[PDB]
């Protein structure tokens, strides 16, 4: 647990909490991530988001 | 190392040799088997326990001056300051 300093192990662990909250906001905000499920029934306004 | 408890250190100096200077440190001591109020350095020393952590050598090799510095041991708790404890 030594080859990175204990402020880097905190900056990595805050980056996982950082980026995943950034990725969740953008995925719900972006209109192209909202794909349409049920390709067998391609007529319904039930577009979903997997994030 | 004197034998009695009394010494008569002098200094002679001529008018020309006036800038000659010295600075010493006399230390009281007793026989080897020390007690309370006495710390034991080896080779015939019973220096006072005040002389431990006096900041000066009152013996040989600095034995009275050791294990006398204690601040903190930490990791990122050591740097909760203008270092990365702000970031
Ligand atoms: C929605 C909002 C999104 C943003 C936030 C999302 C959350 C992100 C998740 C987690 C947060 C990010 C990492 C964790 C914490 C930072 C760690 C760190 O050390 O600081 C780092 C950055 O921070 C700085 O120190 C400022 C540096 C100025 C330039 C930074 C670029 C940002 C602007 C963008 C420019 C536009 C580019 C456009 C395209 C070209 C670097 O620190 P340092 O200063 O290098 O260290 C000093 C070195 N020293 C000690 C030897 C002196
Ligand atoms: C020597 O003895 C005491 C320890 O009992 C020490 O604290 C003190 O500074 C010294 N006193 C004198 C009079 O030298």
């Amino acid at each position: 647990l030594n080859p990175l300093s204990p402020d880097i192990w905190m900056y990595v662990l805050l980056a996982c909490l950082g980026v995943s909250c950034v990725l969740f906001v953008i995925a719900r905000f972006s209109p192209y991530e909202w794909y349409n499920p049920h390709p067998c029934n391609p007529d319904s306004d039930v577009v979903e988001n997997n994030f | 190392m004197l034998k009695t408890g009394v010494g008569v250190i002098r200094m002679w100096a001529d008018e020309g040799s006036r800038l000659s200077r010295f600075r010493m440190l006399f230390t009281s001591f007793v026989e080897p088997p020390c007690t309370s109020s006495t710390f034991f350095c080896h080779s015939n020393m019973c220096i006072n326990n005040s002389l431990v952590c006096n900041g000066v050598q009152n013996c040989a090799y600095p034995w009275d001056e050791n294990h006398c510095k204690e601040k903190k041991k930490a990791g990122l708790f050591e740097q909760i300051t203008k270092t990365h404890g702000t970031i």
